[PDB]
């Protein structure tokens, strides 16, 4: 019932021979916490782009990829998004705070 | 239930 704060994010993301280097969690009907939809991030990669780049964290929040919003959107539609990608990839996303 | 690494 108290305020909560996030700290909105851009971070650009440029694929290894692995990948983005981190796994998702959540979505509509695929909740990661029970009352929320989001889709969040649960995995980082040692020695992955993500990683090595060293914005991104566990327990941020993903809102968007390049120009496709993941807020209230399913795993599915999330995982559509992220396949759907080049070599670099434009992440939104919130933090806590 | 549903985890994607990507």
């Amino acid at each position: 019932r108290k305020p909560v704060s996030e700290k909105i994010m851009e971070i650009k993301l440029i694929k290894g021979p692995k990948g983005l280097g981190f796994s998702i969690a959540g979505g509509v009907g695929n909740q990661h916490i029970p009352g929320d939809n989001s889709i969040y991030v649960t995995k980082i990669i040692e020695g992955g782009a993500a990683h090595k780049d060293g914005k991104l964290q566990i327990g941020d929040k993903l809102l968007a990829v390049n120009n496709v919003c993941l807020e209230e959107v399913t795993h599915e539609e999330a995982v559509t998004a992220l396949k759907n990608t080049s070599d670099f990839v434009y992440l939104k996303v919130a933090k806590p705070t | 239930y549903l985890v994607t690494s990507v």
